[PDB]
């Protein structure tokens, strides 16, 4: 069924599963035309399906021409990620295909699981978790590949960098999200954290500065901080 | 005009025929219901005074046989069977009316409800959902569960409706999953009028069939299968004008018909607020909208 607190876990067992969050797949800006008017001018986007146990991401980046003559694009989007994420699935050899796909929003559980009408042994499930994927165009790095991109494209990260080296699947997926989620809540402050000692670089293959295991416990701190400090600041506490 | 024997009526039970019933006391001298209308199917059916649950039932047609009830007390319930001696059944039905120990079948002159009703029900179709191929006449039950239903126990005692799935292979094609999903149309028209039911007459007759089941006995996985038909329907963009027009007044008699208390449980709020109001047919379904508003606003 739905994925909540209590069967969190369930997530680095090795049963291979996926996230699939579509909040970016149709990403525009609204704008007022001569005349007054407003009018929306689409921007590329990405669909964000991540392995939770390996830090594998399958970034595939939806370019603006797929909109071209399109209507109700909101709708179309959800059937254009479903329509790629089974696409994924079906390139993949059979021991890598996953077992479950967990959709973040349970507006995509019906086109993906139409679409995956070919599989019914992958269950598709919906999340009661407040999954903050959303943020991942305020990765540099995500955000550069997607916006520059001409054609569509699929492009390949672990997002978790080299950390599953030196730390569990459970502890690399809690640090992920409590990075996203403190970009999430305010991507300015969360930005300033992770580079204001410029002595600690991001490798060329990686997405995350090259901290230290102490300074990746400061780091934790000070994006917990951020996050508290926000929420007074949201509802005067 | 055609009629029912009873051997006798041993417990005190609520008889039904069609759409109207009537009280019989533990052996009262009852003896059958005379003045079946020629020309349609009918449902004779019971519930006994001591066991409220499970209402059962024969559907038949007087053409097909001359067919009568006997209580058996080994099973405990009104059975239906089939005289061959056609001359030894006149003799019983002649002798009972001369002793006027038979109710008339109480059709009203000016109404055609039970036409209305089972316009496109007929017999040889129902003996398809209902396979029991040696009798005639069909038994059906509050508790028989559909193929559907069985799929998600005994296939002898089950409701063999055409099975309707919208997330499906049969209901999508590969390439349109979006299109066919959102538009019904596909799978409505091509797979299931030209290629399972031929015609609209027996997709109309299997959701009449099923309407019926649903509310004489109260068969929930019939209730379902009237529904999804419905729902196949309204959520489809193109559909004959002659199967529009024609399902509005199908509903309006359905919807006419149904016990006002039973509103709750066979009627599913999501299919008719989506066919009512969301759907491509919105606007095609002025009768059946017109008398759910006036009737169950509440469900709306």
């Amino acid at each position: 069924g739905a994925m909540n607190s209590s069967n969190y876990a369930e997530l680095f067992n090795n049963d291979i599963k996926l996230f699939v969050d579509d909040t970016n797949v149709y990403r525009v800006t609204v704008h007022k035309t001569f005349e007054g008017n407003v009018a929306t001018k689409a921007i590329n986007g990405c669909i964000f399906t991540l392995n939770p146990k390996t830090g594998h991401l399958f970034l595939k980046i939806i370019h603006t021409s797929v909109w071209a003559g399109q209507k109700r694009l909101s709708q179309l989007a959800k059937w254009k990620t479903a329509e790629e994420v089974s696409a994924l699935v079906r390139s993949l050899p059979k021991e890598e295909q996953p077992k479950q796909i967990i959709v973040t929003r349970k507006a995509m559980l019906d086109p993906l699981e139409v679409h995956m009408l070919d599989f019914p042994n992958i269950a598709i499930r919906p999340t009661e978790l407040r999954l903050p994927f959303s943020a991942a165009m305020s990765i540099d790095k995500l955000s550069d590949v997607v916006m520059k991109a001409t054609e569509p494209q699929m492009v390949l990260f672990n997002i978790y960098d080299d950390w599953l080296d030196r730390i569990s699947s459970y502890t690399a997926f809690s640090r992920l999200t409590l990075l996203l989620r403190a970009l999430k809540t305010n991507e300015e402050s969360a930005k300033m954290i992770l580079l204001s000692d410029p002595t600690i670089t991001i490798k060329s293959y990686h997405l995350w500065p090259s901290f230290t295991d102490e300074q990746w416990i400061t780091i934790e701190s000070q994006m917990r901080d951020l996050i508290l400090t926000e929420y007074g600041r949201k509802y005067n506490v | 005009m055609n009629t029912v024997p009873f051997t006798s009526a041993p417990i005190e039970v609520t008889i039904g025929i069609d759409q109207y019933s009537f009280n019989v006391k533990e052996n009262q001298p009852f003896h059958g219901i005379k003045d079946i209308p020629i020309g349609h199917v009918h449902v004779i059916h019971f519930q006994h005074a001591d066991n409220s649950s499970m209402r059962y039932g024969y559907w038949f047609d007087c053409r097909m046989g001359n067919f009568y009830i006997q209580y058996d007390p080994k099973d405990g319930l009104y059975k239906m069977m089939e005289e061959r001696d056609g001359a030894k059944f006149e003799n019983i039905v002649h002798n009972f009316k001369e002793r006027q120990m038979m109710v008339s079948y109480p059709k009203i002159d000016e109404d055609d409800t039970w036409y209305n009703l089972t316009e496109f029900v007929q017999m040889d179709k129902i003996r398809k959902i209902v396979r029991k191929d040696e009798n005639q006449f069909s038994y059906v039950d509050s508790s028989m569960t559909t193929v559907q239903e069985n799929e998600l126990s005994d296939p002898a005692h089950s409701l063999n409706y055409t099975v309707i799935n919208f997330k499906s292979r049969e209901a999508i094609r590969p390439g349109h999953e979006m299109e066919d999903f959102l538009d019904k149309s596909y799978y409505l028209n091509t797979v299931m009028l030209q290629g399972i039911f031929k015609n609209s007459s027996n997709y109309f007759g299997e959701l009449q069939f099923a309407f019926l089941n649903a509310m004489f006995f109260g068969n929930y996985g019939s209730s379902l299968q009237w529904h999804a038909m419905i729902e196949l329907i309204c959520s489809s963009a193109t559909v004959p004008k002659h199967m529009l027009d024609k399902l509005d007044e199908i509903l309006y008699y359905q919807i006419k018909t149904l016990p006002e208390q039973y509103s709750d449980i066979l009627l599913n709020e999501r299919v008719w607020n989506i066919c009512l109001y969301s759907s491509f047919q919105k606007n095609s379904l002025h009768n059946t909208e017109k008398i759910m508003e006036n009737k169950y606003p509440e469900l709306l």
